[PDB]
């Protein structure tokens, strides 16, 4: 619980370290409540929201990745690096870059505690990162209509790997204001039970459909190439959670 | 705050067996083109619109699942950034809709041909509808994995695939620098349309597990002491004689009567083979050096002699023997020779193709030993076994 | 006026005139992608005529620009379509409306 001089914080610690061969593989962790960017693209009316993470001692910055993650993230590779990030750039008239994730590598960024922070303005559309009160030149421009989630993926090299710190800045509204519609005007950070951490399970159970689409393929001819043809109207009911984009 | 349910249309994807990837040891031209022909399609079979998108996809990232997935539903090639597509009006990537200006501004309709191009060397994906160029061009995508043609056909649509000229006639001429995809057909099996990561198949109910795939890494195809150098020279002479006998030209001569360029080539080949054998860490074969000519040549008879009259004098088949434990070593040496030959060809610009385009710097056999054809692998194994038997006949025996 | 992005071309020979009943098949949805109303699932084509003011003014303008046998995406600013609050329980206040209207036939 947040104190007078301590913002509402969530701490992640390794239950077992150095005992019974505890796993030290990098873990992918995502927050529950995302931030919804404003559809329109033009001090209490600020559109910027800031959250910080206090990296405790014993954790190497080189194995620290904090930022924002697109809800379309399905990567569970141990060898995690900034260079190994899926991204594409669309060029029309216009030129925009869309990526599955937006971190800055901790090793290139920096027993001191590295207080990594991320500043995102929904109206501006640009994301900035500040560590220990020092700004950074790394900037990313997400699409105007997006549902980015808070992102932090670390490799556990210490009993306490990383801990959250949801606190309002000097003039930037807390992330809880953007996460919750009701608390939009409330400047006091809160840590409600819905704001729980989530890890990326490598495999999850999924129901196999009873009836599949009937697809038949054959060689049309020497000059017509391969041909496929399916004539079967199949429809399905979809349950989608607004919090996290899924079907 | 709550959940919403609506009727969505089931989607599935198909893909030919051909694989195209980019790597340091690339065996492809780096730029491939395919054409897509669309037959009669019902614009609205159900309440939801028909989902038709064509583009490239990653071999390990794009794993479409029937039913649930990213976005509201109907996951296709544009639903995830692992794949890219073009539906006619909007260029989709990662379930993000971005309209692209077109000369026709028409959706996917029958009696139309869709042409797309991709460059492996430089990230650039360009597609054209009915020959009309599209301003929107995909760019700045990493080359890991393999890009393959894929269509996310809807329930009521019928589409035709034109991978290359051999498979079918192209509606439009390929752009310069782009080759038809029929030249990228894997030699192991013919190019046929197959579902991507399908866990179910029809059973005359045939459950299917994970499908094995080859990454871009798989797509990439010592000291000689004077005492061993003498044996290497003897093996060079023997190999030259064997090649002359097999080819039965001035090269069709004896081991010591071979032409000077032929003798130099045989010496270089024997030196390379000896270096490869030494790098394998086999046993010391410097034994019975004087017994190199122990075997009796069969070239003395007129029938074995070539038409030119020269006697190559090769090693005796009965005298020459191959150790059963050396079969693995022979196969490894043949694989190393094939790999170094493919690397040398790639250094000159030669790449894998369905045909032998020597002026265009294309090597039809530029494939790794694992992916090599049965005939080529058998020939390499036979050559390695013959070399091992020749070495054994000269008194050189190693354990590997 | 409302923006019209022609997904599918139309003949354009005939146009909906004033006082003539018009048949549409719309699949409107919000900006976020969550659909709210559509006439295709109900299997009942929607019938309306220009000048009755029954439909929103943006919809009438789009139908006026619309052509027989043509599919296009029609988006509405919240000012013209349900200004401030409008249709509680379906359309949130100050929300845009994107429609996919298509002419099966005229009167």
């Amino acid at each position: 619980d947040g104190t007078v001089d301590t913002p509402p914080c969530l701490r992640l610690a390794h239950r077992t370290w150095g005992s019974q061969n505890s796993l030290v593989e990098m873990l992918f962790l995502r927050l529950s409540l995302p931030v919804q960017f404003h559809q329109h693209f033009r001090i209490l009316n600020t559109t910027t929201y800031y959250y910080s993470v206090r990296v405790f001692a014993g954790q190497e910055p080189s194995c620290v990745w904090v930022g924002w993650v697109t809800p379309d993230y399905h990567q569970h590779d141990m060898n995690f690096d900034l260079s190994k990030v899926r991204a594409v750039t669309v060029t029309m008239h216009s030129s925009l870059k869309c990526s599955n994730c937006y971190m800055v590598w901790g090793g290139d960024f920096v027993h001191t505690d590295l207080v990594i922070g991320c500043l995102v303005d929904l109206a501006t559309g640009l994301m900035t990162f500040t560590a220990n009160g020092k700004e950074s030149n790394t900037f990313f421009q997400v699409e105007p209509n997006t549902k980015l989630f808070p992102a932090v993926f670390v490799l556990p090299t210490h009993q306490n790997v990383i801990q959250f710190e949801l606190g309002k800045q000097k003039n930037i509204m807390p992330l809880s204001a953007a996460m919750f519609l009701s608390e939009r005007k409330n400047p006091a950070p809160q840590c409600p039970p819905r704001l729980e951490v989530q890890m990326l399970m490598p495999v999850s159970w999924s129901r196999m459909p009873n009836h599949f689409l009937q697809v038949e393929t054959r060689r049309a001819g020497e000059r017509l190439g391969w041909a496929v043809q399916c004539q079967d109207p199949l429809t399905m009911m979809a349950l989608h959670i607004p919090e996290e984009n899924r079907c | 705050l709550l959940l919403q349910t609506n009727l969505i249309n089931y989607v599935t994807s198909i893909r030919p067996n051909i694989f195209v990837g980019r790597a340091e040891g690339s065996t492809q031209y780096g730029k491939w083109y395919f054409e897509v022909m669309v037959d009669e399609v019902v614009p609205f079979l159900t309440a939801q619109a028909t989902h038709l998108r064509v583009g490239w996809a990653l071999t390990e990232g794009y794993s479409p699942y029937p039913g649930g997935g990213e976005g509201w539903g109907g996951n296709g090639v544009g639903d995830d950034l692992y794949s890219y597509g073009f539906d006619g009006l909007h260029l989709w990537t990662g379930h993000v809709a971005r309209p692209v200006t077109s000369p026709g501004q028409h959706l996917l309709a029958p009696e139309d041909v869709v042409s797309c191009c991709l460059d492996l060397s430089v990230p650039s994906i360009s597609f054209r509808i009915n020959g009309c160029p599209v301003q929107g061009v995909f760019e700045a995508f990493n080359l890991d994995g393999l890009f393959f043609p894929v269509v996310s056909f809807s329930a009521g649509v019928k589409v035709r695939f034109l991978l290359g000229g051999r498979h079918g006639e192209f509606k439009f001429l390929p752009p310069p620098g782009y080759a038809p995809c029929h030249e990228a057909v894997l030699p192991r099996e013919r190019l046929r349309l197959e579902p991507i990561k399908e866990y179910r198949r029809e059973g005359p109910p045939h459950l299917v597990g994970p499908s094995r795939c080859l990454s871009h890494t798989d797509f990439v195809p010592i000291v000689l002491p004077p005492h061993l150098e003498r044996i290497r020279e003897k093996l060079a002479e023997n190999i030259h004689e064997l090649w002359a006998l097999t080819r039965i030209h001035p090269c069709l001569v004896n081991f010591h009567s071979l032409p000077e360029p032929e003798r130099n080539y045989n010496l270089q080949m024997s030196g390379e083979t000896l270096k490869t054998l030494l790098a394998l860490g086999c046993h010391v074969g410097m034994a019975d050096e004087k017994a190199e000519d122990n075997l009796k040549k069969t070239k003395l008879p007129k029938t074995y002699m070539m038409s030119n009259g020269y006697k190559p004098a090769p090693l005796d088949l009965s005298h020459v023997r191959l150790t059963p434990a050396q079969t693995t070593l022979v196969d490894r040496l043949a694989e190393n020779g094939h790999n170094v030959w493919a690397r040398d060809r790639v250094a000159q610009g030669w790449s894998y193709s369905a045909v032998q385009d020597i002026p265009a710097r294309r090597n039809p056999r530029l494939v790794p030993y694992r992916l090599l054809d049965e005939a080529t692998k058998r020939s390499n194994r036979d050559s390695l076994c013959q070399a091992v038997r020749t070495l054994l006949g000269y008194g050189y025996n190693i354990e590997p | 006026g409302v923006e019209i992005e022609t997904i599918s071309p139309g003949d354009g020979r005939t146009f909906p005139k004033k006082g003539q009943t018009c048949v549409v098949h719309y699949t409107g949805m919000l900006q976020n992608g969550k659909k709210f109303d559509s006439s295709r699932d109900r299997n009942k084509p929607f019938k309306f005529r220009i000048g009755k003011q029954e439909v929103i003014k943006g919809f009438e303008e789009g139908a006026a620009q619309m052509s027989l046998g043509q599919r296009a995406k029609l988006t509405c600013t919240p000012d013209v379509a349900y200004g401030a609050t409008g249709h509680p329980g379906v359309i949130p206040p100050n929300a845009t409306l994107i429609f996919d209207v298509e002419l099966l036939n005229l009167e």
